[PDB]
């Protein structure tokens, strides 16, 4: 048993041309094959009915999608994106991680190309506008000696115009001369320095941790309205999060979105104002999807991981135990997702970088 | 050990200690909270953009040392006349 | 002469003037770094390094039967990229 | 004892450190940075992570 | 004025100079430019 979630497990292109398990593809549909081909059994590829992963109804008590057909013995095993939680530990059996996750944070490409004057204070150094006006009276000063009190005026206001700047006194004409290499420097290395961002033009980004979201306003953020995801801060006790919890409980328009096409919509619509806190795996999969426009930053807030799910006292509990920790180890787990994440993925990050030009 | 008792409860109560945030928590307190350094992490939080004064520093003295050596050359001109 | 009144106003315009044309120059030379920085298409390297430029193969025959059975590092990447290149990387004819 | 983790010499094929001390009797429980290996997985059991 | 011989000199001289500042304009420009083209070891691939 397993659920229609990518690139976990897709329908193929000509699916309609196809069947059995030729049917689908995907992370899990590999995974799967592996699975099978070390525990030596043949398979049959089906999706639960509800479409749900593992949940138990307080009223009736009841599990249902995939953790509940293991449990009522539709299916034999779970081979899907499921989630090693507490409560379906305690019906059901979870072979190691096959991935481990986290809640991640999303926000939008910046592409941040503003006027802010502040792009022509930044060249050159407020510290060095600074020192050069300070020299530059500093030479007005020094040339005013060289030359009762209106007549001081009236020299300080002429060697003010030849500071505003453009006979043989070897006296002050070295100052003029010095200073005039003095400023050359200034102005070449103002240029340079202008070329450079002009150039290169790497884009930064406010936002580098979970921290970052909870100490700034400017930028809204939201969850989704129901999930282990809203949940999480709801229970946490941490500091940080606890704070981020106290805002998006309160925040209004609700930062809560209904989907998660709804919360990357409201990422991509936003210039960068709104930030989306899902899943890593999903999260890594979209930043991989046209028009790429959207990035993970930071570590995960949690640990989670995924495992292949089965009965409780099962004959392949053991034996897919250990198939999984023999993947990994092979490197053939990595494999997978790099297969499904970035080798199947339309946006090269690195390359994507590579060939943007101005 | 293979077949113990404590097997399936220890098991659990690792789950459990996790979805509390306890082992998060306890991750924290020898990591971070009992960690010697936020100091250069607080600064790793951003360093920024552009030019330095450095550079421009070392062509500012040059210049006070030429407006030194004129107004010694001017006090000696003044001396001869 | 010295009518600090419009004097300053040259002053002025010639800091106004001075930040223009080294904005100009500045702004000149970035086009021109990068006009430079654009490689032409080399070596096999070249191709895998770089995404802007598709390319591929038969779709049947020793040339497309060569990355994929080729386990050098270049030619591995190149494959890669071709298997799973969308739309088709790969033709029908030479032609 | 001897401060290791838990490997396993080939020729006597004997397992040392925290996991072998747990083969073989010495302890009950071994509450340490063990990584879950498969090498290991076969002779003892890990916890979840 | 116009000494022609003195002259010349100075233009000369003037486009001599003209040039040697022209060129350290553009090196310094290539220093940073250098200077921001080192990126920091990022990932695994950067290695
Ligand atoms: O076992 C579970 N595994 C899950 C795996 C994934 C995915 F990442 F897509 F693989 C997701 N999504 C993340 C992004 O939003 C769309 C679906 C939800 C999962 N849920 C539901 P939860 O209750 O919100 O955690 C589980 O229960
Ligand atoms: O189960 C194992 N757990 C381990 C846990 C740790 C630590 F991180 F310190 F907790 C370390 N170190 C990492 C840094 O170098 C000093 C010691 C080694 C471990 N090893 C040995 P491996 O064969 O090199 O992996 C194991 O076998």
């Amino acid at each position: 048993t397993t659920i229609l979630e990518s690139p976990y497990v897709m329908m193929k292109a000509n699916h309609a041309a196809l069947a059995g398990n030729e049917r689908y593809e995907g992370y899990c549909v590999d995974l799967a094959a592996e699975i099978a081909k070390h525990c030596g059994f043949k398979y049959k590829l089906t999706i639960v009915g509800d479409g749900k992963y593992g949940a138990r109804d307080a009223d009736t008590k009841i599990w249902n999608g995939m953790v509940g057909e293991l449990v009522y013995g539709k299916a034999d095993i779970a081979i899907a994106p499921l989630t090693i939680t507490l409560v379906r530990e305690e019906v059901i059996d979870f072979s190691k991680p096959f991935m481990s996750l986290g809640i991640s944070i999303m926000i939008k490409k910046p592409q941040k190309s503003k006027p802010g004057v502040f792009s022509f204070l930044d060249p050159l150094a407020y510290e060095i506008w600074m020192c050069i006006v300070f020299a530059y009276i500093g030479v007005s000063v020094v040339l005013f000696l060289v030359s009762t009190n209106e007549f001081g005026i009236f020299n300080s206001l002429w060697f003010s115009l030849g500071a505003f700047m453009q006979p043989r006194s070897l006296s002050g004409r070295i100052v003029g001369g010095v200073w005039w290499f003095f400023t050359l420097i200034i102005i070449s290395s103002y240029t340079a320095n202008l070329a450079a961002f002009l150039t290169v033009e790497r884009m930064v980004s406010p936002i580098e941790s979970a921290e970052d979201l909870s100490k700034q306003t400017e930028i809204a953020y939201g969850t989704l309205d129901s999930g282990s995801t809203k949940e999480f801060f709801r229970r946490s006790k941490i500091a940080v999060f606890d704070k981020m919890w106290t805002y998006m409980r309160s925040a209004e328009p609700s930062v809560f979105v209904r989907t998660t096409a709804e919360g990357v919509a409201r990422v991509r619509k936003s210039k960068g104002k709104y930030a989306y806190l899902l899943e890593s795996t999903m999260n890594e999969y979209i930043e991989q999807r046209k028009p790429c426009d959207t990035m993970k930053v930071g570590g995960n807030l949690d640990s989670k991981g995924y495992g292949i799910a089965t009965p409780k006292g099962s004959s392949l509990g053991t034996p897919v135990n250990l198939a999984v920790l023999k993947l990994s180890e092979q490197g053939l787990l990595d494999k997978l997702k790099n297969k499904w994440w970035y080798d199947k993925g339309e946006c090269g990050a690195k390359d994507s970088g590579s060939k943007e030009k101005t | 050990p293979k077949g113990s008792s404590l097997g399936t409860p220890v098991n659990l109560a690792v789950l459990k200690l996790s979805e509390q945030g306890l082992l998060d928590k306890l991750k924290n307190k020898w990591w971070y909270d009992k960690g010697e350094c936020g100091a250069k992490d607080s600064g790793s939080k951003e360093k920024t953009s552009a030019l330095s004064l450095s550079n421009v520093a070392g062509v500012f003295y040059i210049l006070v040392g030429g407006l030194g050596l004129a107004m010694l050359v001017a006090l000696i001109e003044f001396c001869y006349k």
